[PDB]
């Protein structure tokens, strides 16, 4: 037991402390399951054009609501009082109030059956009326190109939905005149009159748009942006494909051939929420709002103050953790940039107000032009990458085990052999 | 993968009570309506009962009304059919599958025969 032996043994038992204090650090670091992001910009010569849902901020027209419609659902759509009578009409236009009062007689009126879905599909705004000239990549478009969808805003329309077997439309050039370009007439004179401000009374005009991939359904109620009449609105989109990491690295639901949804063929963070709401309503009181899928009968207007708004508020506010919507491990989303130009120029005001027989004032306050296009033909890709894999773990453990004590797993096996041979 | 195995069903005496259990794997049943079916020997599957994903709503057939009970156990992947007052008219193999999410492998099914 000399000083060389003692010093060497002490240095070994000192170098063995650092080895463990570092190996356990690496093992813990691996078991945190860290990741890092990789952003890239892939240039492409073709991008599939997104689906463009949009619809008027007016749920449904005033010239289409009828005597029958005003009876069953007059109270719901905020035109009649509780006792089937018109509320205070101090701030009421004379002609508008007379054209409503004759619709609210109910003198020996024999009500007919009422279907809320049928009401929306009839009183809602018609694309054949709003759409004045659609264009796509300079080729004339049509009102038959817009598919009818039903949302909380009523009867909305989706362009390039990719549903009903139609092929999704590709775009070949960026820039302004190489995408969708629709002139709309929001029909501001069909808007429901506002006598008194209720909780939900809305004073705005214009339409609401959402730009989404064809996989997910429209969700304009939360994901839309407004565009205003009398304004060329350029919407420069940017495709953005996102790869996420499943557990344990992240929290995402790897896409399977089928969806984990009772009402939707494919899975989406939005389809999940719509499915949750529909299932909750159907299981609670056996009816669905007009905008939900499935087969249950639509709620009658009586079942909206007794079954729809209460249950939906209950689910949203305090009961919010029934359905946890895992967000898919990859999806394409569309960023956007908005800009505006005045419509119409003094040069072409009269041409429009003659092309449509309407007044120049009307054209000024009713006509808008969406112009949705890709800025440049490339897509951003945002990936989550696993930051420390098992091969890296073995490398980092071996390279320092062989730096501090110069051992290997075979050296440990030989040491176990020797320890066994002693004990025998 | 989607197992959806069904167990706990055996031949029973007429006017007897039996309990049928299914173990759905492969999907989050928490958000899946679950239905029971009768494969009549030589005939197509006929729905027996359906329960909502939340368990609040129960649907039955014509002959199943007020004779069967459907129970759904959450976080246990088990659907319970509380059969009662059985008759030979319901002697068939029983299949449990998601009602609205029909594109799934159908399990073997437990045969219950109400003879004696
Ligand atoms: C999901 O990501 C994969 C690549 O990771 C891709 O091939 C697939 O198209 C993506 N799914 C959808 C619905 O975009
Ligand atoms: C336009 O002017 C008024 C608008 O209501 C109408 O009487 C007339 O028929 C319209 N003419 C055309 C050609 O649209």
């Amino acid at each position: 037991l000399s000083l060389k032996r003692a010093l060497w043994a002490l240095c070994f038992l000192g170098s063995l402390a650092v080895l463990l204090c570092v190996c356990t650090e690496r093992v813990q670091y691996y078991f945190h399951y860290h990741h890092v992001t990789k952003l890239d910009e892939v240039a492409a010569s073709q991008l599939t054009f997104p689906a463009v849902t949009f619809c008027n901020l007016n749920e449904f027209r005033f010239s289409q609501v009828s005597k029958n419609d005003l009876y069953h659902a007059g109270e719901l759509l905020a035109l009649l009082n509780n006792r089937y009578e018109i509320p205070d009409t101090q701030m009421a236009d004379e002609k508008q109030l007379e054209i409503l009062q004759d619709k609210a007689n109910f003198r020996s009126f024999k009500p007919k059956p009422f279907n809320m879905r049928e009401f929306y599909d009839r009183a809602g705004h018609d694309i054949r009326d709003m759409l004045l000239s659609c264009h796509f990549r300079g080729e004339v478009c049509s009102a038959e190109d817009f598919k009818v969808v039903f949302t909380r805003y009523g009867k909305c329309y989706t362009f390039n939905s990719g549903r009903d077997g139609r092929p999704r439309l590709k775009t070949m050039k960026g820039g302004t005149g190489n995408g969708l370009e629709i002139m709309l007439d929001i029909q501001q004179d069909e808007y429901l009159p506002v006598w008194g401000e209720t909780d939900e009374t809305s004073f705005e005009a214009g339409i609401k748009v959402q730009i989404h991939s064809q996989d997910e359904p429209p969700f304009i109620d939360q994901l839309g942006f407004g565009v205003a009449p009398g304004f060329q609105t350029f919407v420069a989109c940017q495709e953005q494909r996102l790869i996420y990491l499943p557990p344990p690295w992240g929290t995402c639901k790897a896409v399977t051939m089928d969806s984990d949804l009772d009402f939707f063929d494919s899975y989406s963070i939005t389809a999940c929420r719509i499915d949750c709401e529909t299932r909750y309503l159907v299981e609670n009181c056996n009816c669905r709002m007009v905008h939900m899928p499935g087969d249950a009968p639509y709620c009658t207007p009586e079942q909206y103050k007794e079954c729809a708004d209460p249950a939906l508020d209950f689910l949203v506010e305090k009961d919010q953790e029934y359905c946890v919507c895992e967000m898919p491990c990859n999806l394409t989303r569309y960023g956007k940039e908005l800009s505006m130009v005045k419509i119409p120029s003094k040069a072409s005001a009269k041409y429009l107000a003659k092309k449509y027989n309407k007044s120049e004032q009307y054209i000024g306050e009713n006509i808008l032009v969406l112009d949705i296009f890709f800025e440049v033909l490339n897509y951003e890709t945002i990936e989550q990458k696993k930051a420390y894999e098992i091969a890296g773990l073995l490398g980092d453990i071996g390279g320092q085990m062989g730096l501090f004590i110069g051992a290997s797993i075979l050296t440990v096996l030989e040491l176990f052999d020797y320890a066994y041979e002693v004990i025998k | 993968q989607v197992q959806l195995v069904e167990s706990g069903g055996g031949l029973v005496q007429p006017r007897g009570s039996l309990r049928l259990s299914c173990a759905a794997s492969g999907f989050t049943f928490s958000r899946a309506a679950m239905s029971w079916y009768r494969q009549a020997p030589g005939k197509e599957r006929e729905m027996v009962s359906t329960i909502g994903s939340f368990g609040v709503s129960t649907n039955y057939s014509d002959s199943v009304k007020g004779r069967f009970t459907i129970s759904r156990d959450n976080a246990k992947n088990t659907v319970y059919l509380h059969m009662n007052s059985l008759k030979p008219e319901d002697t068939a193999v029983y299949y449990c599958n998601a009602r609205y999410r029909s594109s799934y492998p159908w399990g073997q099914g437990t045969q219950v025969t109400v003879s004696s």
